[PDB]
Parts: structure tokens; sequence; C-alpha cells
């Protein structure tokens, strides 16, 4: 083990991918949100292009 | 979420209307027709239920069998 | 005057002084007579800004450098 | 909230009071009558009668300021003839006409329809 | 450092010796308000109850302000404090039995605003001696300050959400020196350009020569309506321009009661109107389209920009030299509301119906686009066989560029006065231009005619690719909607191009919006 | 007083919703004023006052409240008999000011369960109830006649509130409205030229238009004035047209002999130039 | 850490080496409606010296045409430094040249 | 009186009435949610 | 099926193309250009 | 180009340039380029097919996709660089028109014009009969139109959200909006609207609002606040917790009622807030006893560091969550909802960028109506439209009142051969209304008819963050800076 990267939303090791509407419904994670942002101590970060 | 009760504009009631409407296109397609079965027959009104949309149906499908 | 400590109350020995945080002013709960001398907290004044440019903060003007684990600082 | 009570658009306070008339200096025989807590709903109506009548030289009546509550009417007559009678009669009348409507139409009402209850 | 702190902006001198902040002072949305004079100001009455006044008890106030005492904090036309003149201050709030604090002559009590104190009113940046000025306070409900409309010019407000600063004056000595200096209507002419700085706008505008026009015929029970609006009447009504048939008033008739009896202004007319300098003059039909006031009365001619509003002879100027300010601030008042209240029974509105026209003028308009595109070709054509023969002071590149330019300009130019002279009287749109209100005629060109050639820099759309403006082109192509000309308005759409054409043009505007307000700001600083 | 202008009535068509009707000989002050009655003036019984015990939908608190408020009341009974909260000596509210209704589901089925009229009912005895299935469904069906979908809910979702109904009128809040709206014209050939169109031939000619059929469009009198006001009156349920209109009327008339009282009153004392 | 701390404040670098030269490029996510995630989502940068520098990499480009949004950026301050993709744009991830 | 703490996902009380830790048992969620005052309040329907 | 030779009647209403551009976006994500650097 | 087309090149990743007159072939395969899909035409022809569309129809149950299409080799991904040596055409109309016009060399053809749009120029209709700066202004505005953002925002615990009761899909749509999934989530209301003078509250930049409308909930919308807390032990002799404070025993005294907190130290779900109330109540164990000789009575073992208003005049407590955070420590979020009703000064926008602020409102009553009674909802200012052209603004609206009638939403796609003026005309009048959209209105105050008609009828607004309460601010006397002896920043 040699550290901990943070996970872009919705990406492909994000584990949200693998699902569909009704698990990520039942998740009580909403099936349109579009992702690809990151998560930092409780909020969503997004980068800049 | 939720259709408002009566149309903003006029008062005319518009809860008593809604299910009946998705029923009837369900059934029957013809939506100028459909609007005016039902009887709505002033374009405010016709605004107002046309164009609704029903987003409570996404908030009930949570898992939420719990609050 | 060295007797501060928050009992500069003239007409009669005070019990408890109160705080209008948002008129700036120090009360007495059972006569009427301001003593002023504002401290808002002073503490609260660094931490004024926030709408002017900031994240790398130009205008800190004191890193906490965590004493609490330190004898010097 | 800064808004006020809904209420507070047509309800009379305990110390207000519902009308008051002050005579202008401007020109004879005439006067000006301030309505508190009322609307265009009862002005322009009122405005209306006075009008009618031939013995008005002028009547009119306007709200100073949407947000409160208040009109003022101003009217003239000829010098022999007080405004204050003509804006009581104007008045009277009126009820009346809106009687006889009233009347009319629960017998126009009445006529052949069995939907009537 | 030490330096640093002491330096510039936020620095011990400029940020902060220099400019500091202040207590005593409101903020929020502004609205407009009719209804108002011109110097007063709509205050929320939440506004108005945090914020305070030091009134000094004097023998003869003294029962009012005992009474003042008595309704507290709580209720709205209260007090906040009363100041002993030992130098105690007291809170009105905590004590039990404030009837028990008996007042007496020396005591200062700080009260809520009421209806009259004079605040300063500010909008920054404050470019001009003219953009802070005092007005009279007015309370009323809902939580914005409320301003007459015509005060939006100085200001440069648009109540499309800008906000306002008030400042609000402690003692006697300032409350004077705003209200004899500072005042609104002391501020009506502006010594930068000897001229009035603030005119009648927007609605009233429009509503006024339309008002105005001797067409308008109004029965006695809508005159009636009118003057009673009118603050300064005398009580008599005016004799009715028609007697028979039945009684009316003509518009520019009741028009002359609002303006002060003795205003004399001759000329100013200029509507695009009568005519270009001499036609009126051949036979002299008295005309109707130029106005005269005599005896303040309105003889003839409509009202507009040139009459009516800040240009530097105008009826507003003019009664502002002759019957001075007081004066000047009720006629503008009463002029208000006198026209929105007659605009009230007439409306005004704009439809897609103001920006179509029929269906000859299309077919002559294409039919000059036509003839402009073709000879646009006919350049080219002449150019290619190296015959063009240069122009005496520009290279052969430099004067084929200035002579299509030339003819481009001369295209849009001959169908946009096409479609101003097509269009009828009834167009609101014609309305809103003519009164100069809004817009202009190059505006009325735009959405009806056509957009003609977009700009950058000062020439048209440049390469931005080898040779070419946008991949949809061929190469070297010189002729109009290559290079960025819109053949198409604003009422019939755009083309791609002519979209992403215009889109080049439209930013040049925003990029120099953005740059000006900085370098103006600084220019201006150094002068001071 | 002389001048008073008759005023007669015409009444064409009457249903269950409807009223149509012509006013003649009156003034258009008049006809503005009543009008204005009907939607602002005419009073009503609407729920006003709501406390919620237990609410797990999927929507917040407010937002039953409010929906709950606009909800139409059979207010067939006399409203007359009911007071005004102001008014009456009662602490807070009682039986003679107001009129409570009480609300108690959750879902246990597994399936979506809606929340309708039908499940809230008048404490208050059956004479003011909400305006789904009750003094009949009309042969004519609205399917479920459901009134309102006031919330949805899921098993183990569950709401639980008090209602309080009371008298107030339209220009205090929309809920207490008669009207769902009210149609209202006068001169409709445009004979009086109080508006001026330009092309008259690009406007479509009214339902009342039709008197000379003819496409000439609009004959000019000069000597005319307003005569023959056309309304429409269209209730939203809560209350039968025509004792709407009626109701308007009377109300109308209580509010003038008001100000002739109040200004009697001021002639009471001292004359105040009176004659 | 070094990363998360880098996500988290906005900086660049391990502080060690600088951080001015890559400021803001992280952000949290606006939400106000879904139009505004999905825009800040969606959103592209361009760098500049600071507050006033007047020149071409400001307005609008021929060559924008299908990549870049013609008519979206700022109304003040950066007001055409700040760029959004159109909606067909790409972006390529890259690719081994072997 | 206990302080009810409906838990995250199950929503079975764990009466919370000390300094106990927050953590709902049975449940692993360890979210929780201080649950609707029994104490009314009033809203007008406006 | 297509077979470039049999047909006879190659245009079609691009009216028809927002069927074309719906399966870029029903495949593509809206923002792909985040999602596949970051997988890359 | 063959290779690419055929797969055994990288498509997406791999562009590929010639520079004629300079003889040089330069090909990249970095990344960072920005390319768009492009349809593929050859001997002045598309290379796409019907069958092709047939069997993208066929996916409701066939798994042919995008991915087939690009397979195909009619589409192909062409960068900036390679776009500068295509011969581009506008669209197969053209490529059609050719026979007379003056290129035949056509390379690729545009899949669709309005795609040269992003997101929030997406939303906005008939965008091209917009003056090109009311489209930058807009897409600013649509990032502040407050609308339902997530659905699951139910148990989302964002520091400050705005949620509208009733949003509603635009009534007139553009098609790209399909794929933005707005229909699903909205972002303003189909409102009746005017662009008449009437009595002059509008003037400038502002409107005049139907008081009826805004109380039947119109606009209503419902506003959160999220307040978070930490305990810390955060040093070796101090202690945070979670208290009901007392100024028997706790050192902070400030006035604010702590009455209202549970024995916890927090605050529950349903109670109503003020702008004094005390939400949190945490303290500050400091000095466990360095202060000796008799220092208790009282205030001594602990300051008051707890949580309140000072905000705002607020609502009412929504949810109250307790859990612990990345640290270890006792954490808390208590959301705080209030319900904003439009009002003066609130800040509203159509989709032209046409924002302003409210003037007035009035009662169903006032309102001027029509025929059937329709009151509007809002009046917008004339003077609005002239200088600033948005006539995009009218034609929304035209069209809008056709869809009203028809019962089918309609479609302002940017692009289009439907001759949107006199089609759209032609066919309102055909439903019986004046064909250019004016209708005969009537004065609220007096009955009389207004002289002018006025162009009338439904158009998409929205409602801005910028709340007028929000703004509001004032001072007397109050904080002073002791570091500067001057008042504070706001
Ligand atoms: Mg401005
Ligand atoms: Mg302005
Ligand atoms: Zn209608
Ligand atoms: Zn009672």
């Amino acid at each position: 083990f040699i550290g901990k990267i943070p996970i872009m939303l919705r990406s492909t090791y994000c584990l949200l991918n693998g699902l569909t509407d009704r698990d990520l419904c039942e998740l009580n994670e909403c099936p349109l949100d579009p992702g690809g942002y990151f998560i930092i101590n409780g909020s969503e970060k997004v980068l800049i292009a | 979420m939720i259709i408002p009760v009566r149309c903003f504009t006029c008062g005319k009631i518009v809860g008593n209307k809604w299910e009946a409407y998705l029923g009837l296109l369900q059934a029957e397609y013809t939506e100028g027709d459909a609007l005016d079965a039902l009887g709505l027959k002033r374009y405010c009104c016709r605004r107002m239920l046309l164009a609704h949309v029903d987003l409570i149906e996404k908030l009930l499908n949570y898992a939420p069998l719990e609050k | 005057l060295d007797a501060l400590p928050r009992v500069t109350c003239p007409n009669h020995p005070d019990a408890i002084l109160v705080e209008d945080y948002r008129a700036g002013d120090m009360i007495c709960p059972e006569c009427g007579l301001v003593v002023g001398d504002r401290v808002i907290d002073v503490g609260s004044e660094w931490r004024t800004f926030s709408n002017d440019k900031a994240t790398k903060d130009p205008s800190r003007v004191g890193d906490s450098q965590n004493p609490l684990l330190s004898d010097g600082d | 909230m800064n808004a006020p009570p809904a209420f507070e658009s047509f309800l009379l306070f305990e110390g207000e009071k519902k009308i008051t008339i002050n005579k202008d200096t401007k020109v004879p025989n005439a006067c000006l009558f301030t309505i508190n807590k009322e609307d265009h709903t009862l002005g322009n109506i009122i405005k209306s009668q006075l009008l009618k009548d031939p013995q008005v030289l002028f009547a009119g009546y306007k709200v100073p300021h949407p947000l409160e509550h208040k009109i003022i009417i101003r009217v003239q007559t000829t010098p022999d003839y007080s405004p204050q009678e003509a804006f009581t009669n104007a008045i009277t009348d009126l009820i009346s006409e809106l009687s006889l409507l009233e009347e009319r139409f629960r017998v126009a009402i009445k006529d052949k329809q069995e939907g009537i209850e | 450092s030490l330096k640093q702190r002491l330096k510039g902006k936020e620095g011990r001198v400029r940020g902060n010796l220099m400019g500091k902040r202040v207590d005593f002072s409101a903020r929020t949305v502004i609205t407009p308000d009719p209804n108002l004079s011109i110097d007063q100001v709509g205050v929320p009455r939440s506004i108005a109850a945090n914020m305070t006044f030091a009134e000094i008890v004097t023998p003869f106030n003294i029962d009012r302000l005992q009474e003042l005492v008595r309704r507290g904090n709580s209720q709205y036309p209260g007090a906040k404090y009363i100041i002993r003149d030992n130098g105690d201050r007291i809170d009105l709030r905590f004590h039990p039995k404030p009837s028990d604090l008996h007042l007496q002559t020396g005591y200062k009590v700080e009260r809520h605003m009421c209806d009259g104190d004079i605040v300063i009113f500010n909008r920054q940046p404050t470019l001009h001696k003219m953009s802070m000025m005092g007005h009279r306070v007015r309370i009323l409900p809902w939580s914005t300050f409320r301003l007459n409309l015509s005060v939006t010019t100085p200001y440069n407000a648009d109540f499309d959400g800008d906000e306002m600063n008030l400042h609000l004056p402690q003692s006697l000595e300032t409350r004077a020196e705003i209200q004899e200096l500072a005042m609104v209507p002391r501020m009506i002419v502006t010594p930068q350009s000897n001229r009035p700085v603030m005119g009648i706008v927007q609605d009233t505008l429009t509503a006024v020569r339309k008002f105005t026009k001797r067409d308008v015929f109004l029965e006695r029970g809508e005159v009636m309506n009118l003057l009673m609006f009118l603050s300064t009447w005398d009580g008599k009504v005016p004799q009715p321009a028609i007697l028979k048939p039945r009684p009316l008033w003509t518009g520019k008739q009741i028009f002359s009661l609002i303006i002060p009896g003795h205003i004399n202004c001759i000329r100013t007319h200029s509507t695009h109107p009568d005519d270009e300098d001499s036609g009126p003059y051949k036979h002299i039909s008295p005309g109707d389209t130029k106005v005269v006031v005599e005896n303040g009365e309105l003889i003839m001619g409509i009202l507009c920009k040139k009459s009516l509003g800040t240009s530097a002879g105008s009826l507003v100027h003019i009664s502002y030299l002759e019957m001075g300010h007081d004066i000047t601030r009720l006629f503008y008042s009463n002029i208000q509301t006198v026209i929105n209240n007659w605009l009230l029974i007439e409306g005004h509105t704009i439809g897609i119906g103001d920006s179509i026209a029929d269906s000859k003028t299309y077919q002559d308009i294409q039919n000059t686009i036509k003839k402009a595109k073709q000879d646009v070709i006919e350049v080219i054509e002449k150019a290619h066989n190296n015959e063009l023969e240069p122009t005496p002071g520009n290279t052969l590149r430099q004067t084929f560029e200035n002579q299509v330019n030339r003819i481009l300009n001369d295209a849009r130019d001959k169908t946009g006065s096409s479609a101003q002279k097509s269009l009828s009287e009834y167009n609101n749109f014609k309305s809103m231009v003519v009164s100069g209100a809004k817009g202009s005629k190059i505006n009325i060109s735009q959405v009806i005619a056509v957009v003609g050639q977009q700009n950058v820099e000062g020439k048209r759309i440049p390469f931005g690719f080898k040779h070419r403006t946008l991949p949809h082109f061929i190469k070297d192509d010189y002729g109009p909607e290559s290079r960025g000309f819109v053949e198409n308005s604003y009422l019939a759409g755009l083309t791609p191009t002519e979209f992403f054409f215009h889109a080049m043009g439209g930013r040049e505007g925003l990029i120099d919006t953005a740059v000006k307000t900085a370098e103006t700001g600084y220019i201006q600083r150094r002068l001071i | 007083m002389p001048y008073a202008n008759q005023p007669t009535v015409r009444i064409t068509e009457l249903t269950d919703e409807n009223v149509k009707f012509i006013i003649e000989n009156t003034d258009l002050a008049v006809a503005n004023s009543i009008r204005r009655v009907f939607i602002a003036e005419v009073p009503i019984i609407a729920i006003d006052w709501v406390q919620i015990d237990a609410n797990s939908s999927v929507l917040h608190d407010e937002f039953i409240a409010h929906r709950l408020g606009l909800i139409p009341l059979i207010s067939d009974d006399i409203v007359d008999k009911l007071q005004y909260s102001r008014d009456c000596t009662c602490e807070e509210f009682c039986p003679e000011c107001s009129v409570e209704f009480t609300l108690d589901v959750r879902c246990n089925e597994d399936q979506t369960r809606h929340v309708t009229s039908r499940d809230l009912i008048s404490n208050s005895p059956r004479v003011i109830p909400v305006t789904s299935r009750n003094r009949d469904n009309d042969p004519n069906d609205y399917v479920e006649q459901d009134d309102i979908l006031i919330v949805k809910l899921r098993k183990g979702q569950e709401l639980r509130l008090r209602a309080y109904a009371k008298k107030g009128f339209g220009k205090e809040h929309a809920k207490w409205n008669p009207t769902a709206g009210v149609a209202f014209e006068y001169d409709p050939d445009n004979a009086l030229r109080h508006t001026v169109y330009p092309k008259p031939e690009e406007w479509p000619k009214s339902e009342y238009s039709e008197l000379d059929e003819d496409e000439s469009q609009a004959p000019y009198d000069p000597n005319g004035k307003p005569e023959r006001f056309y309304y429409n009156v269209e209730s939203c349920g809560s209350l039968r047209p025509e004792t709407i209109v009626l109701s308007a009327l009377s109300g109308l008339k209580k509010k003038l002999s008001d100000l002739q009282t109040q200004l009697s009153h001021e002639i009471q004392s001292d004359v105040l130039t009176i004659n | 850490d070094g990363l998360k701390y880098s996500l988290a404040t906005g900086n660049w670098g391990d502080q060690k080496k600088a951080h001015q030269a890559r400021a803001g490029v992280s952000q949290v996510l606006n939400r106000l409606t879904f139009a505004s995630t999905l825009s800040h989502l969606r959103r592209l940068n361009s760098p500049i010296g600071r507050d006033g520098k007047l020149a071409k990499p400001r307005q609008l480009h021929n060559t924008l045409w299908g990549m870049v949004c013609p008519a979206e950026t700022p109304e003040g301050h950066a007001v055409g430094l700040v760029k959004n993709l159109a909606l067909m744009a790409y972006i390529s991830v890259g690719s081994q040249p072997s | 009186q206990p302080m009810i703490y409906i838990c995250g996902e199950c929503h079975t009380e764990n009466e919370i009435k000390s300094r106990d830790p927050i953590r709902c048992r049975e449940c692993g969620y360890r979210i929780m949610y201080k649950k609707r005052t029994k104490r009314l309040v009033v809203f007008d329907a406006r | 099926y297509d077979e470039d030779d049999d047909e006879i009647t190659p245009d079609l209403w691009q009216e028809a193309c927002w069927i074309v551009i719906s399966s870029y976006f029903d495949e593509k994500g809206l923002v792909r250009q985040q999602l596949d650097s970051f997988d890359e | 180009r063959k290779l690419r087309r055929q797969m055994d090149i990288i498509v997406s990743e791999v562009s590929m340039i010639r520079d004629i007159r300079e003889r040089e072939i330069r090909i990249y395969t970095d990344a960072g380029r920005i390319c768009r899909p492009l349809l593929i035409v050859e001997k002045q022809k598309l290379l796409l097919k019907k069958r092709h569309i047939d069997q993208l129809k066929e996916r409701e149950y066939n798994n042919y996709s995008w991915q087939d299409l690009v397979a195909s080799g009619v589409v192909e991904y062409i960068d900036t660089l390679e776009e500068e040596t295509v011969m581009l055409a506008m669209t197969p109309d053209d490529l059609q028109e050719k026979e007379v016009a003056y290129c035949s060399t056509y390379t690729h053809c545009e899949i669709h014009p309005s795609m040269i749009l992003g997101v929030c120029a997406s939303i906005i209709p008939f965008p091209d009969h917009n003056q090109s700066p009311r489209n930058t202004y807009q897409s600013a505005m649509g990032k502040q139109a407050m609308g339902v953002y997530i659905t699951n925002f139910h148990v989302r615990m964002d520091t400050l959200a705005h949620v509208l009761y009733y949003p509603q899909k635009p009534l007139v749509t553009t098609r790209s909006m399909e794929y933005l999934r707005f229909r699903e989530l909205p972002a303003g209301i189909n409102s009746i609207v005017a662009i008449a003078s009437y009595t002059g509250y509008n003037q400038e930049d502002s409107v005049i609002m139907n008081r009826s409308a805004v109380d039947r909930g119109f606009f209503r919308s419902v506003f959160y606040r999220s307040y978070k807390e930490q305990e810390s032990k955060k040093g070796f002799d101090q202690e945070e917790v979670f208290e009901k404070p007392t100024r028997e025993t706790c050192q902070g005294m400030r006035h604010a009622i702590y009455d209202k907190l549970d024995d916890d130290g927090l605050i529950a779900p349903g109670v109503r807030v003020s702008g004094d109330d005390v939400i949190i109540g945490k303290t500050v164990t400091l000095p466990e006893n360095e202060d000796e000789l008799e220092s208790t009575n009282r205030r001594y073992t602990k300051r008051d560091c707890s949580t309140f208003l000072r905000t705002s005049e607020t609502g009412i407590v929504d949810q109250v969550m307790v859990t612990l955070n990345q640290e270890g420590y006792k954490f808390c979020k208590i959301r705080v909802r209030s319900v904003r009703i439009p009002q003066i000064g609130d800040k509203f926008a159509s989709r032209h960028g046409q924002k302003g602020t409210c003037g007035i409102q009035y009662r169903q009553e006032d309102m001027p109506f029509t025929c059937e009674g329709i009151t509007p909802d809002i009046i917008i200012n004339p003077h609005a439209i002239p200088s600033r052209m948005t006539i995009g603004h009218l034609i929304e609206c035209l069209q809008g009142k056709v869809s009203a009638n028809k019962g089918e939403i309609g479609d302002a796609t940017p692009f289009n051969d439907a001759v949107n003026v006199q089609k759209i005309s032609n066919l309102l009048s055909d439903y019986g209304y004046h064909l250019r959209g004016n209708e005969v209105l009537y004065n609220g105050f007096t009955g009389r008819k207004i002289t002018s008609q006025i162009f009338i009828g439904p158009t998409y607004y929205q409602r801005l963050k910028h709340m007028v309460d929000d703004k509001i601010h004032s001072r007397a006397r109050g904080p002073i800076q002791i570091l500067n002896r001057q008042p504070m920043e706001g």
C-alpha cells in the first residue's frame, strides 16, 4: 500500500459506473447527475480545463 | 414536482384534471383534443397542464421507504 | 479605574452585564447606562475580508503555527 | 419580512378614521373628500355618479400612491348647492340603482330555469 | 512589511485614512416609483427603523418626543435611545418602565427616521458631482429604495437590479448644508456643460409626444381625471378647444396647465419632420411639427427630446433659469403624473407587428441587395484583370477594400432609408424612435431591413484560417458574405456564418466595455 | 335622483359552472366595479390555518400547507352565518367563526398512494365539504374526481395534520376567489373608437360582433356612449355562479351603505358645510 | 496527502516549487441549477497576466468555429478569457505514436 | 427524556439519552437525524 | 443493410439527422472530455 | 485517410494534415486537441445513406450504435488544424445546389449548424433573432436561474441551495434541449406576459407583476442553508462540547436566547428560528484551573463559541444530522428551509437576457384583462425591446402562443426553413387571434379598453438567485475594528 488516489465521480474506477438507473436511485444518488468531478473533504471539486 | 392546484394566471382549478389527462394520452393520441375533452378551453390553462413536468416520480423512486 | 472586569455600573452594583453584539454596545439589564469599549470578539476583525481576492490570502498577518504542540513560536 | 400583513390592505386601524372632509381655499363652494383604506373599486364608481349629476361643476378622484391605500375625491358644485349633498345623493341613488339591478337580476334568474338551485 | 501596509489600495493613506468605511449607512436594490417627487426617496420600514437621528429636546417639542419615548422601540415611529446631558446614554428596550424615565430640556433623543429627514443617496462608482445628491425619505412597504424615474439619468441607474448607497447625516449643521447645497432641485442644471442634467425619459417621454399631437381630444370626464393628479392647479378648468357638438380639450391645451405660466421658449422643434432647412419657409403652412411656447402655453407642435429633454435650451432648462428650482421641481413631478395617467387610458406597446413590413418593400430591398452584390462581383472582376487603377492616396489592396466598403455601406443605407419610409404612422417602433425615447434609425434598419457588414478593429472579418474566414468558404473569397456581411435581418433570422460573424462584432463591444471602466477610473483620479 | 339610469339585465346561458349575461342601460364604471367585486369582494370559505403533526412525504411542510389553502370549498351554506375571525368574541378560533378539517393517511400497501380531497374530512357537519364527490359526480364522470393530488406517499411514509377554514375575500389572498375567471366586454363593434385599429380587416370578429354580419367592419357613431355590457362569469366550483353575482351585488351594497353611515356620522356632530 | 492537498486548495505543485503558475485550476462545483453544473463541467480556461492585458487573446478568433461556444463568457473581468466547449466538441486523450 | 435519533437507513430509534457513541446498533450506518419535535408549529396556508 | 448498387434514392430528409446527433449524445457522455482523460 | 476510416489507426486520437504549398505532412497523436464530428462527403454526395438511418432507429432493440456509425467511415473527427484544410459544406441542400453554385469540391459536411453552440447558448430560443451581446448576457443569467438542480436534493446538504416549487419545461423548445435533460429538470416558468407601458411602474428594465399569481404559488420557491459545526479536542487542554449553554457555567453571555436548544446542544427539526436564535450550543473548556485563588463563582470553567444567527430573518429548521467527520470527531449539519415569495426587488429574466427587477405587484383585479379575462402575470416595458433588439423575445412569444393553442410544444431551432415570421403568423390567425399577437386589452382601473392593442402571450421566465432580502443592509454604530477602530466590512 503506497497511497490514496482521489476518484473522479462515475469514471471507470468510481463504483457507480456499473449500475443502472434503478440501482443508483436505490443508492440515493441521482441518475441524471453528470459526474466527472472529484469529491474532497465533503466538497465536490471540479477541474477547469 | 406535482401539479399546481389552480392555474397561476386565471384561477381555474387544474389538479382535478391531471391524471385524467395522462390516462387519456396513454389511451388516445390527440393531445390537442385531449386537452379539449378535459375542458381547459383557454391557453393559459392549456400551458399549465401542457407544459408541466411530473418530477415527483423520480423523488418517490428513491430508496427512502424510510424517509 | 483599574477595577473594570465588567463591574463598572455607577448607579448600582452589577450582577450581570449583557453584550448587544448588533449595537456594538455594553448594556446593563436593570437600568440603562452603556459603558462601551466594544470588544466584538476583536478576533473577528482580521476575518472580516472574504469577497476580495484571497485563497492564497495576501492580507494575512499571522500564521497559526500550531502553538499547542510547541514551546516556541 | 418587510412586507405588511395582507389584511392591512383594507382593515381600518383603531386610531385612524374612515372619512375626512376638508374645504378648499382656491375656489368657492368646493370640497375635497378623503376616504381611507379603499381602492379604485369604490372611488371610480362614485366619481362617475357625481359626474352624471348636472349640478356638479367638477368631480374627480385619485389614489396618490398604490402602496398606501387611500383615495381622494375632489368635487365642486354651483354656489347654491353644497358638494356634501351631491355626494350624499350620488351614493343613495347608486345604492338604489344597484338594488334595482339586484331585484331585476333575481327575477331574470327565476325565469324558467329549474337549475337555479 | 510596514511599507507595503502603507502603500496604495488598502494602504494606510489611500485605502483607509483618505477613504474609511462609515457608520449610518444603508444599501439596497432600486425600483422605479412615478409617485414620488424628484427630490424624494422611498425607504423600507426596516431600514428606516434601524437607523437613527439625534434630536435634542427643546421646551416646545418635548411633549411630542416624550410620546416618542413612550412608543418605545417595538413599534415603528419610536425612539432607540435617550442621552442625558450628564453624558449617559440609555437604551429604550431594556428599561421596564420608560414612563418613569421623565425627559427634560438638554437630553438628546435618538429617534427612528421619519417621513422628511434628508439623506445623501449615492451610486458608485461616483463619476461626477451629480452622482451623489440629497433627498427627502418617504417610508413605504417592501424592501428597496424607491426613487422617481427621472433621477435615473444623473445616476446612470437602470432598475435592472442596480444597487444604491444611502447615508444619513446626524447634526443640524450637516442637514442644513445638505439641504441647501446637495439637494436634487439644486442639482438640475449641470456646471459641467451648462445643460439640464435630467430630462423626461422612457414612457413619459414617449407618452408625451403622442399626447401633444393635435389629433388627440379628451371628453370632460377624462379632462377632470388628469386635472385631478396635477398639484399646482389653479382651480379653474380651462375653456375647451371645441365647444360643440360636444365639449373637448386638445392635448396641447391640457399640457399648457402643467408648465409654469411664464416660460417663453421659441424654436426647439427639430424632430426629423417638417423639413431640413427651408421647406416650411416655402409658403408658411405654419405647420405643426415646430414647437412654440408663449406666455406659458404650448401653442403649436408636439414634444420630444429636442423640446422636453436634456438639451440645453429645453422647457426644463428655460423654466429652471426663469422660474427657479422649486417651481421646476413641481413641474417635473406634475409632467410625469398627468402624462403617465393619460398614457394609462392610451397604452403603448411593441409586438412583432412593428417590425414586419410589406411584400413590395422586401422585393425592393432584395433587388437592392442583388444590385450591390453584382457590383461587388464587378469590382472583383475588374480587380483580377489588373485594371482597377489605384486611388492616388492608397495601394491597390487598400483601394479595393475602401471601394467594396463604400458600396456595401451604400447598400445598407439605401435599404435602411427605404424601410423607414415604407413604415406607417401607427408603428410603435417609430413612436419610440421619434420621441427620442430609445433606439435609433439604424436600429430600425437592423430589425427589418438588413444588418450589414460586421466589423473588427476597423476592418472586415480577418482571415483567421489561411486565406479564409471560416472553413465553409472557398479560398481567397473577397465577396460580401465570406468577409462577414450579414444579408438578412433580425426579423428574418441570420444564417450560420452571419450568426458567427455577428458574434465576432458583438464581442468587440464586450472587451471595450470591460477595459474602459479601468482607464477612465484611473485618468479621472490623476486629475482630481 | 333624476339621473339614475335604470339598468336592465338579461340572462343568456346558465349551467353548473357558467353564467353568461348582458347588462344594459348602466354606466361603464358600474360594469367595471361589479366585475372587480366578483374577483375581490365576494366572500367565501377556504382553508387558512394548517398545523402539521407528522409529515414524511417527499414534499416539504409549507408546500403541503400551500396546496391545502388553494382547494375550493363548497360554501353553498350561507357564509354569512360564519363571522370573520377578527370580530368574534372567541379566543383564536371557534365553531362559530371557523370550520375544522382533519387529514390522516399512511401508505401500508406496496403500491403508490394518492392523497386527495375525499380523504380530507370536515369535523364540522356535512354542509361545508371539499368540492370533490359530495352533492354528486354529475353523470359527467371526472374518472377519479380526485379534486387534487395533495401529495404522493410510499410504504412507510405518512401524513397527519389539522386545518381550520375561515371566511375571507379575494382582495386579501387569491385562495379566497369565487371565480376561476370572468369575461367582460363592451361595444364589440368598436362603434365608439375607444380602441383604434390599424388595418381593421385583420381582426377576427368577436362572438357578439355578429349583428350586421357585414364584412364592412365597424360602423362609426360619434354621439354614442357605453351601453350593453357582456359578461361571462365562470365559477371555480366553490359556489354556484348566480349565487356569486347576487352575493357580490349585496356585499357591495353593504359596502356603500357603510360609507353612507360613516358619512352621516361625520355630520351627526358638527354640520361640516353639509349645506 | 500531496494530491489531496492540491485538489482541495486549488494551489499547484507540492508548495515548494511555487503555486502561482496554476492558480484556480481546481474549483468547487457550482450547482445552482442543473444547467449550471453541466456548464462548469464544460468550462475551459485561458491563462493571462492579471487584471488588464488587452490584446488579441481575448476576442473571438475564427478557428473557434465548432470547438468553443461563440457566445458564452463572463460579463466582466475575464470577458473572453473564460471559454466553453460547444456541444459536439471533443478533446483527444492522446495515444502512443508507435 | 430520550432524544430518539432516527438512524441513517433503517430508521429504528436508538434511544440515545446519554454520552454514548452515536452509532446505531444493529445497523452499520452512523449518520443520524434528530426527528421532528412533538412540539406543534402553525402554518398559515397563505 | 446497405449495398450501394440497388440503392436509387440516397437522399434523406436532413430533419432525420437528429437521429444521428442523438446517437452521438446517447453514446458519448455529455461530458466525456473530463472522464476520458481521467480514465486515460 | 483510408486506414483511419478503416479503424487501423485510432480515429479520435489521430489527426492528419497535408500543407501542400509547403510540401509537408504533419500528423499528431498528442492529447489536448479539440476536435468535432463531421460527415464525410465523397463524389459530391453524402457517404451516409438512409439505410444507416433505419439501422439507427432499429437500436430500440438493436446493439448498433454511434461507434458502428464511425466504423462505417461515414463520419470522422476533425481537429482545428485539420479544419483549416477541409472544404466544409453548410448543408446537404447547398451540396445539391452546387450545380449552379460556385463550389463543387466539398469534403465534409456539417451534421447541423446549431451545434456550434455551447450548453447555455443552447437553452435559449431563436438566438439568431437576438442582437449578439444578448446571447452572452443570457448564458451568464442562465447559470443564475434557480431550479430543481438535481433530483435527490432532499438528501443533499449543499451549503446553500435554491429550489423552485413548480418548474415547467419550456413551452417553445430548442431541439438541443432534448439532450440537456432540460425537459426533465427545468429552470423557470411559462408565464403570461404583456409588453405594455401600464401605470409605468415598470420603466427602465423592471416589471409589473400579477399578485394573485405569486399567491397561487407562481414562482414561489424554497431556500435551504446548511450550517455545520464541529466539536474538536484540538489541543492538550481544550475541549469543545455540544451542550445547553447556561449563564451559570458558560462564558459567552451573548444575549441571544439559548432556550430553544435541546438538552443535547442543538435544536430539533421543525422549530422556528429567527435573526437571534441559537441553532447549536458549543462550548470551549479552556483553562481548567490556570486562574488560581477562587476564580470559580460562574462563567469560569469554559467559554462559549456556539453558532447562531447574524445571517437573516430566516425560516424553519428542516433537518439536523449528527454524525462523525473524517477526523473521527462528533460533527453536525443543520439545514434551515425558507420560502421566498417573489416580491418587489427580486430579479428575473426571460431567456433573451431581458433580466429585470420587479417594480410593483398588482392583484388580479387591476391587471389589464382580455376578452376571456387572461390577466398578465408580468408586464415588460416596451422600451426594453428597440435599443436592445431582442426580436427573438417577440418570436419566442408568438411561437409560444401557437403552442398553447395547438397544445403542441413548438420549436425554436436557430437554423431551419420554417420561415418563422409568415408561417407562424398564418397559424396563429387560423386559431382565431390577431395573426401577429396583439389582443384588445381593457383597463383594470376604469374598465375602458386600452386604445392601442397589446402584444400579449406566453414566455418562459427565470427567477434568479439574487433575491432582494439577501442584498438589503444597514448600520448604526455596531462593531468596531480595534486594530483600526472603524466599522466592519458589511
Ligand atoms: Mg445603469
Ligand atoms: Mg436607464
Ligand atoms: Zn384562460
Ligand atoms: Zn366568530
